[PDB]
RNA sequence: AGCGCCGUGGCGCAGUGGAAGCGCGCAGGGCUCAUAACCCUGAUGUCCUCGGAUCGAAACCGAGCGGCGCUACCA
RNA sequence: CGGGGUCGAAAUGACCUUGACCUAUUCUCAAACUUUAAAUAUGUAAGAAGUCCUUGUUACUUAAUUGAACGUGGACAUUUGA
RNA sequence: GCUCAUGGAGAACAGAAAUCUCCAGUAGAACAAAAGGGUAAAAGCCCCCUUGAUUUUGAUUUUCAGUGUGAAUACAAACCA
RNA sequence: GGUUGCGGCCAUAUCUACCAGAAAGCACCGUUUCCCGUCCGAUCAACUGUAGUUAAGCUGGUAAGAGCCUGACCGAGUAGUGUAGUGGGUGACCAUACGCGAAACUCAGGUGCUGCAAUCU
């Protein structure tokens, strides 16, 4: 017969950790909640209630709603040919944060910190990102750092 | 007299075609699903507004 | 097809059938429970539980085994005697001594 | 041989926390009393933890953050001499003192004391710092025993009932404190009151005062220097109560010294760590000492 | 040194391992908190076997614990019926000790025939203080293995106690 | 080759998780001049082997070994 | 301390051998074992529906004009956020 | 409230295995079953009290056509433990 | 800096064997009338803080310590793997080009840090 669960293939996936078996700490409990947070899914299997779909672990979606103990999540799905929004009743031993957004945020506010300097002497912020520009030219020299001259090594068969 | 049982091929060439097009993002969201003690308060509270801004200009 | 033949066991009648291989045919659930003997009023077996003086039960089966039973409870030496419970249709089927707990 | 465990029991084993391994916190609990309705975000979970060592009480409002636990206010027997309390500094009564103080302490630094004033009448019955109409709410705390058994008769329910008289809602029931009949579920208010102002106290002063002078002496020994007897000690209690409701506003020691003072003579007084050359000079000494051949 | 490291009795248990159930096991528990004065408690099965003729949880046993000077009262009529005389077989590798005898009337009873002959096991088990820094439910600690007892310690205080030699081996 | 059944005393055949039944055979005694038959008596069963589950198996589920059976058609 | 062979009367007496168990060592392995652990594939963010400041609303929440959600007013442009 | 399997050391009958006591014991046990995850002041063992295995109907997830069935998840209003 | 309480991360924190421990604080400890629970005031409840001890717990230090953690200009750019080729080879397989890149091992280092409050020469 075919076995399609809700908890099938996922023996290593909820697998808990090692040396991380037993109970949960504590900020998972005092972390905070809100509607338009974005949250991280790794599910906990010590905590059989509340739990994701294996789908949807490791997965990230945000929030649109706050229970007692208790998380709603949107997440998309591809199905066919769209994705679908998908409302999730979570629990936050389930949700973490997710520090990409957090950094985000750190980095408009410094990006709004950069306006406010060049209000104040209007001196060309450039805020915007740009990537690994290629590099500009040097001059290295040699002293104390002579090239020594290498070349290959003959086959040894290192038995 | 057998045959093929199952296959994914061409599925996503079909999908791919005019595919997977983003959920249109709405602002003022559905409040279904929402906690109701929240709906009902929030529906007070607009009330509540909306008559101090006519209010405030009438 | 399969041909059957099977005794109907409270009353030792034959019954021959035949029918296909895949179709299904039926069963009961039966099963038999040992039970004490006491002392044998008319027909009802006089029989008890560990836990219940009860059964003013199956009435005596006329058996060559129930007169053997009969004469084997006047010579005492209490016989555990088994019965069945096929379709609600009680009846005994044989019985033993008491080899311990005299 | 068998005082030596393996190198793959020690790999794999997992430590508990830190304070189990201590053998003073249960996780459980502590996650069920600061866990949080999430729709109620950042509003803290205000716990009153109390907790008993020999020769002390200890009392405090607690809160919980992801660094540590965070504290308002605090109360402790070896204080409440402030208050007038020289000698019982575990007792039942000096139990019910604490939770009255630092009841009064925050609703003090809170404002809500005025309002919430709490109970100076005292009788021994079962009732709650239900709110006022029209104001602000009372302070919702919700009580810590750690790992102490839950239990009728404890000084523990008794600074509880001392936290309730004091003006703070905490949630409890009358079926622990002393006198709590079983099988006929009614709670005795005047043996409450006896025993918080010292009935059982004064009942073994009063025995051992007619029969057993000889232990009147090996303990009550305080007792006997400050001449000391079975009405003396309910009125001190009860005055002592009034001067909490007075002036229960934490006045601190002086301390005598300074923080480096006690650093430097602790410091001084303390071990330190054999460091690497020196480890290599311990082994090569060893080696020339043993595998030196004598 | 020895300041509060010294020895005493944490407790002396007796044990009776009727060979079934019934008013045998019954009437030993009678026997046991007759001399007590306070009630014993019984012992029911592990497992089942025939040999012995038994079950699980059918109550094959009974046993009490006790301490103090009753114990050790009680513990010196154990040792005078056994003539002060003891083996280092019998102790343990802790310095816990014991020994199994019969005939219980031995320490003093007043027999009836009712209550039959049964014959025990005593053990007791001594140690220091710090038996509630292993004991209690909050800072539990494992002690430590000077604080620790052992058979010879043991057995040089039971020896020097009451003058009273044992076996050599 | 595939599938199914069965292995219980010296023999044959029953046996249903709390723990082996019967007959014939065996042995002893007695009658008999002796053996039979006869009367009074007792005993005998790694339950095919290994492993497992079970608090515990002959039984209940795997491994193997054996004695059998059934399948084997349209070309 | 399983089996035993011997000294001998035997002795938790002595010796010898042999399967166990313990110790650390060694050779080889695992689709339904694993501490570890990639490559490739995969989710999400990269702003105007945004950021900040102030204060309005509510029967929700808070001990609490505290918080939450939605908003007023104002500011933040040319690089409005790779 | 306790901490299991197992091993070692003891205690008459009592032995390999009966009950009691001490040491270690990260789980090598147990949780109705298949297997897999999970669990050590517990979800295991014992003990106490109970009947939320209740009512109202909706939302959501899985299989998925985002139909049903089945199972489960998180809430609101009630009544209860 | 030490100690106590509530703690965050939950072994640099554990384990084993020893050594030491000013003060203060914990703790050990003393007692059973009172509420309370036990076969048993051992556990737990209550009383004194008196009788006494820092031996144990507890804290720290030692160990060419086991274990854990980190780093390596150690192994190893190896093994594996993505893409390309009318590349080689009988084939298994391999090399090359553009790319990513382990683990084990070997060696070196480290052995709890820290928050709120209170307290100690």
């Amino acid at each position: 017969g075919k076995s399609h669960g809700y908890r099938s293939r996922t023996r290593y996936m909820f697998q808990r950790d090692f040396r991380k078996h037993g109970a949960v700490h504590l900020s998972t409990y005092l972390k905070v909640y809100k509607v338009g947070d974005i949250v991280d899914i790794k599910a906990n299997g010590s905590i059989q209630k509340g739990m994701p779909h294996k789908f949807y672990q490791g997965k990230t979606g945000v929030v649109y709603n706050v229970t007692k103990s208790s998380v709603g999540v949107i997440i998309n799905k591809m199905v066919g040919n769209r994705y679908l929004e998908k409302r999730l009743n979570l629990r936050v031993e389930h949700i973490k944060h997710s520090k990409c957004r957090q950094e985000f945020l750190e980095r408009v506010k410094a990006n709004a910190a950069k306006r406010a300097e060049a209000k104040a002497q209007g001196v060309a912020v450039q805020l915007k990102r740009q990537p690994a520009q290629p590099r500009e030219s040097r001059i290295v020299s040699t002293e104390g750092n002579v090239p020594q001259t290498l070349a290959p090594v003959p086959y040894e068969t290192f038995i | 007299a057998k045959s093929k049982n199952h296959t994914a091929h061409n599925q996503t060439r079909k999908a791919h075609r005019n595919g997977i097009k983003k959920p249109k993002t709405y602002k003022y969201p559905s409040l279904k699903g929402v906690d109701p003690k929240f709906r009902r308060n929030h529906k007070h509270a607009l009330h509540g507004t909306a008559k101090a801004l006519a209010a405030a200009k009438k | 097809k399969v041909h059957l033949v099977a005794i109907d066991i409270f009353t030792g009648k034959k019954l021959e059938d035949l029918s296909p291989s895949t179709h299904n045919m039926e069963v009961p659930v039966v099963k038999r429970n040992e039970y004490q003997l006491l002392d044998i009023d008319d027909g009802f077996l006089s029989l008890m539980n560990m836990d219940g003086d009860t059964k003013d039960d199956v009435k005596a089966p006329e058996g060559e085994l129930g007169d053997s039973l009969q004469t084997a409870f006047d010579e005492g030496k209490d016989l555990m005697v088994t019965i069945i419970s096929a379709m609600g249709e009680e009846a005994a089927i044989s019985f033993k001594e008491a080899a311990r707990t005299d | 041989q068998k005082d030596a465990k393996s190198s793959a029991y020690s790999s794999r084993f997992q430590t508990p926390f830190r304070r189990r391994r201590e053998g003073k916190t249960d996780y459980y609990q502590r996650k069920r009393l600061v866990t949080q309705h999430k729709a109620k975000y950042n509003t803290p979970k205000y716990r009153l933890v109390v907790r008993f060592t020999n020769k002390d009480i200890i009392c405090q409002i607690i809160s919980s953050t992801i660094t540590g636990d965070v504290v308002l206010a605090a109360a402790y027997s070896h204080e409440l001499p402030r208050y007038g309390i020289t000698h019982g500094l575990t007792n039942w009564a000096a139990a019910y003192a604490t939770g009255l103080l630092i009841a009064r302490r925050t609703l003090q630094k809170l404002g809500l004391d005025e309002t919430y004033k709490g109970v100076e009448e005292v009788e021994g019955e079962y009732e709650l710092t239900e709110a006022v109409e029209d104001g602000p709410r009372p302070f919702k705390v919700f009580l810590d025993i750690g790992l102490q058994r839950t239990t009728t008769g404890a000084r523990v329910f008794g600074a509880l009932k001392g936290a309730s008289d004091g003006g703070l809602y905490v949630p409890h029931s009358e079926n622990r404190f002393p006198g709590w009949d079983f099988e006929t579920e009614e709670i005795d208010p005047e043996l409450l009151r006896s025993y918080i102002f010292g009935g059982h106290v004064s009942q073994y002063m009063e025995e051992l005062a007619d029969d057993d002078e000889e232990r009147f002496s090996e303990l009550f020994k305080g007792y006997l220097a400050d001449d000391i007897d079975a009405d003396s000690l309910e009125d001190i209690y009860t005055s002592a109560h009034e001067a909490i409701r007075a002036d229960p506003a934490f006045k601190p020691t002086e301390k005598k010294f300074t923080k480096e003072q006690y650093a430097a003579e602790s410091k001084k007084y303390r071990q330190t760590k054999l460091s690497k050359e020196e480890r290599a000079a311990r082994v090569a000494a060893k080696i020339a000492a043993l595998a030196g051949q004598q | 040194q020895n300041p509060m490291r010294d020895l005493k009795i944490e407790k002396l248990v007796l044990n009776i391992s009727v060979g079934e159930s019934g008013d045998r096991l019954t009437r030993a528990s009678k026997v046991l908190e007759q001399l007590s004065g306070q009630t014993p408690v019984q012992s029911k099965a592990r497992y089942t076997v025939r040999t012995f003729g038994i079950r699980r949880n059918e109550k094959i046993a009974v046993h009490v614990t006790v301490r103090g000077p009753k114990a050790e009262e009680i513990l010196e009529r154990g040792l005078k019926v056994k003539e002060y005389q003891l083996r280092d077989r019998n102790f343990s590798a802790t310095g816990n000790f014991g020994f199994g005898i019969d005939e219980h009337i031995d320490l003093g009873i007043k027999y009836d025939p009712s209550i039959g002959i049964f014959g025990m096991d005593f053990y007791v088990v001594m140690n220091r203080p710090g038996a509630r820094v292993t004991r209690r439910k909050r800072c539990k600690g494992t002690v430590g293995n000077s604080h620790k007892t052992t058979k010879e310690d043991t057995v040089s205080w039971f020896k020097q106690k009451y003058d009273a030699d044992v076996l050599d081996k």
